[PDB]
């Protein structure tokens, strides 16, 4: 129902190979069971080896309440159970970060809908449900002084956070940069006040000084200083810092004041911080102002290369660099009415969709056969229950002919998917701005 | 503890690939009700730990109805008495 | 090291070192730096050790059951991952006492902080769990230090008498016969309350701090010895309560730029205001406790050489952005082309402004990337991928080498990245005129 | 006590440097993950003090990762097994 690890992919496959090996018609939840502990390699398969349960114990069980065997196998489906736990591993996922589901989240989405056959070969190996959900948890897991109270979320630390190695690049607004810092010295207009339209850059120049402070080139005294960022708990953080004073300010929208301490770098644009110094008077002073000249048309390229990696997130880029080429030099010209860095991402993305978006679009003049399909069930029905079974039956050996033949055309419509996944150049950038201008 | 229960299908088909096991010193009838259909079964003795067994396989195939019996008795749409899995079997499994 | 601390922490970590190979390792670990503790003996970080039980003969023959020889190698040899973590933090562990520099105490603070490690281990190998370790070093170090002062001392407020007790207090120049007229109007019985106006500019705040020194030494009526200076002001949930923990106590004076929140002339509520040449306008406007209670003196843009004087008086204190003090014939300028050149201020906010722009600015500078070598480092990251990447695929010796490569370029970088230590020369502590003149221009 | 662990390095070369030591009856395998790298360390048979005691050593150089181990083993990217450090001071030690 999507795309999981091999081994899920194996381990699911593997319920089929064990659908037919007893001979049953539908894989319930019973074979996805027998399919995890039989690719025994998975952190599923390895969990079960931990309760007690190999493929030995369990599918004596299993034949225990099934058995043959009509070798039937008339191109089998699912149990709609299984169909929803299917559904589940993919939300027992979600639920872990896990971008992928894989062995152990179809173990764990098994136990969250117990109803069903394999919950009972353990309530019956005498191996209650949650003592299971337990094994597969324990085989998984995560990844300062006045830090105390700030450090809630509000607002992420800029500084440690970007001292554990864990910071990318990062392009400037290299000289946007090093204003920040002449200003963030002072003792005059010392506060300095980020002003240019909004964005990105914006953000980025701020986890910047992070940058230079910790690696590490600074001067008139800024060492050991951390850059924290984005009404019932108030002040209340903001006195861990009348208290310890290693703290400039990240600001995202207001003043409590520069009743001491507070550095702080400013989220305002061309005209909104105007919207502070006419009431005046605390910006000529405290408060201090700078610009976001749009970063450079060629430093706009190697920005998204970045973020290039993390939008694969959606299919197709990676690449194309010819693809982007677009996006950059079609914006700072070409409408023109933003900033250089931030137009050209938002295209991608109308782009960074919109190629899955066709991807998975509808089929040929293959409209009307579901509008004959319709019926013929409906057709069944009716009959079913005046039965005039075979009348019917007819009617399923018949509705199920027209099934099977859609789909030779809708998984014929990964056909389609080749013909656009991961095809990226500017034919699908440009297309984009037919409207926009 | 109960030994007689009453389950409801999404689509009919899943009747039919319920059918196609064994059903086992089990009474059976089948209604038709809100386009959906429920089908009523009814264990003539069994352990208790035999018949919670057994329900499990059920709802592979279905899930539990909080449906009152005695509305579908008056009304429902009756389609097989008694024998309901065994009929659909024979008309369905090849 | 990392920074600069005592000659005692400098000694004791230098001193890990000396440990570092007189048994032949190779990296200094959190072990030595416990060694350079108690073997310099003498620091508070040693004096601690000595409490415990754990003197340098019972620690090292754990450490050696623990290490041992000793391959000489001493390639010019490095810190542990851990150690360097535990230097970070001794820098912590004193930002967190006042501390202005770190010394003997706060590295053997900093190693418990981290326990993960070589010497937390010594330790509770030798009985010593590691809290009743950092309680040792707390038992040697604390501390440092009128009724009514409590409740008003207390919110707020920054007591000038205070500031001006201890004379630590700037001069400041004047508006010497400013400070004067403030008396008058401040030892009456009519206009009880002064009030200054000025464009707000010639940091009237200033003639405040005035009385503060003459009201102790001491030249003013003995109708006004006995009392204080304080500040804030504008206007939550503290309301009249510090107020009423007021009124209950005479010797107070107060100073304002703001609002009104006026329960004025009621008790001895006395105040002294700074407000704008017309904001005043609005609240004799408001009248007629105003014009009568509070009462005005016009505040001067200095006098332009007094402005000057006021920048040297303080020219000693913005040393603290690396560049002054001097030159005079360049602070001469920040005053003067102001007074007649924009031309928008009061004489001495303007100056020292030019000043600051210009007070980092150099310091900065020199701060600068190096040449083009830019691009080296731009160079240098394609090869850790390689290496990394290729660490990724081993392709081992093909890194060894893709290393070795590495820190070629690296050490050659870091050559050229304080070769701009030149930079700094040439420009740090400069100052003259013409680094002025270019902030003057780049304001027109 | 537990005799097997999985420590996180900051950058490689935190890695080569543990190498240039003695691993000492300890088996030892080393992934690639989150562009950081761990390092899986097993003691066959050593005396809890003596075990406590080596770790001790190792987190010179490394911190200990919470991370499931099997998370590893699976979702990695392995670079040596069983003589993972005996490999790095090879190739990297002179």
């Amino acid at each position: 129902f999507g795309r999981f690890t091999e081994r899920a992919q194996k381990v699911l496959a593997l319920a089929q190979e064990e659908a037919l090996r007893l001979g049953h018609n539908n894989i319930g939840t019973e074979h996805i069971l027998l399919g995890l502990v039989r690719e025994g390699e998975g952190i599923a398969a390895k969990a079960l080896q931990a309760l007690g349960l190999g493929s030995e114990k369990i599918q004596k069980e299993v034949e225990s309440l099934i058995g043959r065997g009509q070798e039937m196998s008339q191109t089998i489906h699912y149990t709609p159970r299984a169909k929803k736990v299917i559904e589940l591993s993919m939300d027992e996922a979600r639920k872990l970060g896990h971008s992928y589901v894989g062995t152990e989240h179809i173990l764990l989405g098994l136990i969250r809908e117990g109803e069903g056959v394999a919950a009972r070969v353990l309530n019956n190996l005498g191996v209650s449900l949650n003592k299971a959900r337990q094994q597969v948890l324990q085989l998984l897991g995560s990844n300062s002084n006045a830090n105390t109270p700030t450090l809630d979320s509000l607002a992420r630390d800029l500084t440690a956070i970007a001292k554990e190695d864990s910071l990318d690049p990062v392009i400037g607004r290299s000289k946007e940069i090093q204003r920040v810092i002449e200003v963030l010295s002072r003792r005059t207009k010392n506060n300095p006040v980020l002003i240019g339209e909004p964005g990105v850059g914006k953000t980025a120049i701020a986890e910047g000084l992070a940058q230079q402070i910790i690696n590490n080139e600074v001067p008139e005294i800024l060492r050991d200083k951390r850059v924290m960022t984005l009404e019932d708990r108030l002040k209340k953080v903001m006195d861990e810092i009348r208290q310890a004073g290693n703290i400039i300010l990240f600001i995202d929208a207001k003043p409590s004041l520069a009743r001491g301490e507070l550095q702080c770098i400013g989220a305002t644009t061309l005209d909104e911080y105007r919207k502070y110094i006419e009431k005046d008077a605390a910006l000529e002073r405290r408060f201090q102002p700078i610009q976001v000249d749009q970063p450079s048309v060629d430093e706009s390229i190697q920005i998204l290369q970045g973020l290039r990696d993390r939008y694969e997130a959606h299919h197709r880029v990676s690449i194309t660099d010819d693809a982007i080429e677009a996006a950059v030099k079609l914006s700072d010209r070409y409408i023109s009415d933003r900033f250089l860095p931030d137009k050209a991402i938002d295209l991608i993305d109308e782009a960074g969709s919109k190629v899955r978006l066709r991807s998975f679009t509808t089929p040929p003049n293959l409209k009307e056969l579901e509008q004959k399909l319709d019926e013929v069930r409906k057709e069944k029905d009716a009959a079913v229950q005046s039965q005039e079974f075979e009348k019917a039956a007819s009617l399923r050996d018949t509705e199920q002919r027209l099934r099977e033949q859609v789909e030779d055309t809708k998984k014929s419509w990964k056909e389609k998917q080749g013909q656009e996944n991961s095809e990226v150049t500017v034919d699908d950038i440009a297309m984009v701005v037919s409207s926009w201008t | 503890q109960k030994l007689q229960f009453v389950l409801r299908f999404g689509d009919f088909e899943d009747v039919i690939s319920l059918s196609k096991l064994n059903v086992n010193g089990s009474k059976t009838t089948l209604y038709s009700f809100e386009n959906r259909y429920y089908l009523y079964v009814d264990f003539c003795n069994m352990t208790d730990e035999e018949v919670e067994n057994q329900l499990s396989i059920l709802l592979e195939y279905a899930t539990e109805s909080s449906i009152s019996i005695h509305r579908l008795e008056e009304y429902g749409k009756l389609i097989i008495s008694e024998h309901a899995l065994e009929t659909i079997k024979k008309h369905f499994a090849s």
